[PDB]
């Protein structure tokens, strides 16, 4: 289609999809500790503030 | 109080007309060329 | 490339905004509200609710809370409540991904939370749509009018809440669409 090509590898990542399931504990290094400190903010916010 | 929310809707639809106008402005901007 | 950096700049920063719109939305009660022609003053939200007490309208009594389901009205506003916090939790997927920018690809982190803000989108728009439909029970009927019912506003006026989840709506929609076109960009 227009401005893209085949539809799906416009809206996926099908294309080579393995490798990243190596590098899941650097990517859950910094994914927990943003996660948790995300959920701190709006939780603590939310019971603080708008309440 | 009067219980009239017509300024509030008009408020908030202006803030989110200028918001969507920000961020249509930014996707025409990437979409250009 | 300058452009497409300043680009994914603004669009993180306009997604932080999508969240912080939902949030609120979510928490406040501001969704319907109380005209001159209703029986009693007040206003309902997702799941809290505050009513007038007594003939004057002033010193108004408030109840209901997300993590006590007995005090929810109605299964359609606890639904509506579901789907937002569903939302609420995709975009905050969203948020957390941005740290995974630093390592993974940045095609695929871009599709990531293209594919996340448009679930995200859906799950507001089906609570959004799903929300009317509690209009029908006994305290929403008792505070706006017996003309209130299934998809009726009747007395009752709308608030700033509602229309502010239909921009969140829209602004998520354009978000996943930007964040798609980001992700197949710069990677040739
Ligand atoms: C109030 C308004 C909001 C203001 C706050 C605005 C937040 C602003 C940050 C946006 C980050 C996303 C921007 C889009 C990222 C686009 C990608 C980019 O910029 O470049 C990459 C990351 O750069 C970067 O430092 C970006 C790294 C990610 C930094 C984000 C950390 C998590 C943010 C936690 C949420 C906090 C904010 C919201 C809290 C409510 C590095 O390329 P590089 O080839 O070298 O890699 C090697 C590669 O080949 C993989 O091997
Ligand atoms: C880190 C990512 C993946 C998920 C984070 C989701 C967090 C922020 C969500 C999950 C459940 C949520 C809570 C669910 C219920 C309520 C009660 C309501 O009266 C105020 C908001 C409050 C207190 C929510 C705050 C935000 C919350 C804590
Ligand atoms: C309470 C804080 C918990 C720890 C937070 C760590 C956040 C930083 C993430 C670091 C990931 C990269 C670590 C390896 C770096 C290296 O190559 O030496
Ligand atoms: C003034 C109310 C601000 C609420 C912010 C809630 C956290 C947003 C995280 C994106």
């Amino acid at each position: 289609c227009l401005d893209g090509k085949d539809c799906a590898s416009f809206f996926c990542c099908f294309e080579d999809c393995h490798i990243r399931i190596a590098k899941m504990d650097s990517y859950a290094r910094i994914f927990f500790p943003t996660a948790f400190c995300l959920f701190n903010l709006v939780y603590w916010v939310s019971y603080l503030y708008l309440g | 109080d009067s219980r009239d929310y017509s300024t509030e809707l008009s408020v908030t639809v202006a803030v989110g007309a200028s918001l969507l106008f920000l961020n249509i402005l930014a996707f025409a901007a990437l979409y250009y060329k | 490339m300058r452009n497409s950096r300043a680009i994914g700049v603004l669009w993180a920063i306009f997604t932080i905004c999508f969240a912080i719109i939902n949030v609120v939305v979510f928490i406040q009660p501001y969704w319907v509200g109380d005209s001159v022609s209703t029986p009693k003053p007040g206003y309902f939200g997702l799941f809290h609710y505050c009513v007038g007490s007594g003939l004057a309208g002033r010193e108004l009594t408030c109840r209901g809370s997300f993590t006590d389901f007995s005090t929810i009205p109605s299964s359609a506003f606890k639904a509506a409540a579901f789907f937002v916090l569903l939302s609420m939790v995709l975009i905050l997927g969203c948020i957390t991904c941005f740290s995974l920018f630093f390592f993974c690809n940045t095609a695929t982190v871009y599709k990531i939370c293209a594919w996340m803000q448009l679930l995200a989108a859906l799950c507001l728009v089906l609570g959004c749509m799903i929300f009317p439909d509690g209009w029908d029970a006994e305290t929403i009927r008792d505070m706006c009018g017996a003309k209130t019912g299934k998809y009726s506003l009747g007395d009752c006026s709308v608030r700033w809440a509602y229309i502010l989840a239909i921009i969140g709506i829209l602004n998520a929609l354009i978000l996943s669409f930007l964040a798609f076109v980001l992700g197949n960009r710069q990677t040739d």
